[PDB]
């Protein structure tokens, strides 16, 4: 599947012979559907059909085409569920841009110094975002949203404060000119969430509401991405999007639409963990808010879910317990990005006893 | 030189060039060599013509140790087809220590149960 055009590639010569043989297992966090360590077959004989989840478990644990080599890439979160099968691993952390390196960015993705230095003294006088920008993602979200204000000229203006506000920025600059369509998009991904699907058929887009005409326009304002690499794939452009859409759901005005279950569900691989769904939940859920979008969100709804989401808290906060989920910190970043003193005063007195990293 | 019948090369980076002058040399009338042995030798794809030659033309080679180099996977292929023809080689023909694909190893085991005069063959399992 990976290989060449041909479909009968040389399967039975050298490329049975391992330690010549490095594999790149991208995005453990991203294989939708339970995924169990402990299963009854190893599946050995890479010729013999199986379950994805034990084939995958079978090469990561060094019995399928054991001697050969084999990279992972993962969310931190999702090695609850990896460390299990590694043995002896190296593990290796990535580290996001430094001061220089963002610099870099910024001169390298804009076409000259006339338009980056702009915007690299618009996002360095802005703390919060320069900092977010750690995040290639962020600091490629924000360059992007600065280049639709450059085709517009309206102001380059960069001022959100949280993740959810950058994303909500860039939505707003992007559907605003669609906003009719928005509900469909967010029905589409809250049922990928829980439905255990990143890549969508075009059936499955029509079935939510966008057929061709709007799933264009997402393609075009570089929202939605095809997956045109010999395929008819589509999907977000990344998994920090299709949750930001499924939190946004929850929220307008098809699973559940009940944040309790959601949030009952959190600690969970098969979810994908739902960090950013609800960090995002949390942003969202504001009274803080303004136009582009923002007044299509329910506030009756946020209402609702701003006080399950502090009983969450007090909740989860009260556990001592580590490798479990919000681990205090990850609690913080929630506050965070719901910056209203009110709400995160009274949450913050459910943490007698603060442990971060 | 008339009196060598035996000639051992293997472990040496002959190369395709290399067969293709040891070649020349072999399909001379006068040579008696018996038996060539060309394990690892950097073999490739482009010699197989000329070893084929060599296997149709002398008439004094009795053995070929054709090993572990990537003769081809087509190329062997080629002596399937021309070891038919009342070759006079009859012994090993090398083929080790490579991999080939199932159809070859098909012909390779057809050629060996259609010509019995051919001691052993000798290909991976």
């Amino acid at each position: 599947m990976s290989c060449c055009p041909d479909p009968n590639p040389p399967i039975h010569k050298i490329v049975r012979k391992p330690s010549r043989i490095l594999f790149l297992m991208d995005g453990f966090d991203e294989l939708q559907g339970a995924f169990d360590e402990h299963i009854g077959p190893l599946c050995t004989d890479w010729q013999k059909a199986e379950r994805g989840d034990i084939l995958l478990s079978s090469l990561i644990r060094k019995k399928l085409l054991p001697e050969a080599s084999l990279l992972i890439t993962t969310r931190p979160v999702a090695l609850e569920k990896l460390q299990h099968l590694l043995d002896h691993p190296r593990h290796v952390e990535i580290l996001g841009f430094s001061e220089a390196k963002r610099k870099e960015y910024f001169f390298k993705y804009f076409s000259d110094e006339a338009q980056a230095r702009a915007a690299f003294s618009l996002i360095q006088e802005n703390e919060v975002l320069f900092t977010m920008c750690f995040i290639p993602l962020v600091c490629w979200i924000v360059c992007t949203g600065l280049k639709q204000q450059m085709e517009s000229g309206k102001s380059l203006a960069q001022t959100s404060k949280t993740t959810t506000a950058v994303y909500v920025f860039f939505l707003s600059s992007l559907l605003q000119p669609l906003c009719a369509h928005l509900w469909g998009l967010c029905s589409l991904a809250a049922d990928g969430i829980w439905n255990q699907k990143i890549l969508f058929e075009e059936s499955d887009l029509r079935n939510h509401g966008l057929q061709k005409a709007d799933v264009s326009a997402f393609l075009r304002m570089n929202l939605f991405q095809k997956e045109v690499d010999c395929e008819k794939f589509y999907s977000f452009i990344h998994m920090t999007f299709q949750e930001f859409f499924a939190a946004m759901y929850y929220l307008l005005e098809l699973p559940s639409r009940d944040v309790t279950v959601l949030l009952e569900n959190y600690g969970k691989f098969e979810k994908g963990y739902l960090i950013f769904v609800v960090r995002f939940l949390f942003g969202l859920v504001n009274q803080e808010r303004t136009s582009y979008l923002e007044k299509k969100l329910s506030c009756k709804i946020s209402q609702q879910i701003r006080l399950e989401l502090l009983k969450w808290i007090e909740v989860k906060a009260k556990a001592k317990k580590l490798q479990i989920q919000p681990s205090q910190l990850e609690l913080f970043y929630c506050l965070y990005e719901m910056q209203e003193e009110d709400f995160v005063q009274r949450a913050m007195d459910y943490f007698p006893k603060i442990e971060i990293n | 030189n008339q009196n060598l019948t035996h000639l051992y090369l293997r472990g040496n980076t002959l190369g395709d060039k290399g067969i293709k002058l040891l070649c020349e040399g072999l399909l001379h009338p006068d040579c008696k060599l018996q038996v060539l042995e060309l394990d690892n030798c950097n073999l490739t794809s482009h010699c197989c013509w000329d070893l084929s030659t060599l296997l149709t033309s002398s008439q004094s080679l009795r053995k070929l140790s054709l090993g572990n180099n990537d003769l081809g996977d087509l190329g062997v292929m080629m002596f399937c087809e021309v070891l038919k023809q009342q070759s006079c080689l009859l012994q090993n023909l090398g083929l080790s220590e490579m991999y080939f694909n199932y159809e070859t190893k098909s012909a390779l085991e057809t050629l060996q149960e259609e010509k019995p005069e051919l001691t052993v063959v000798f290909e991976p399992s």
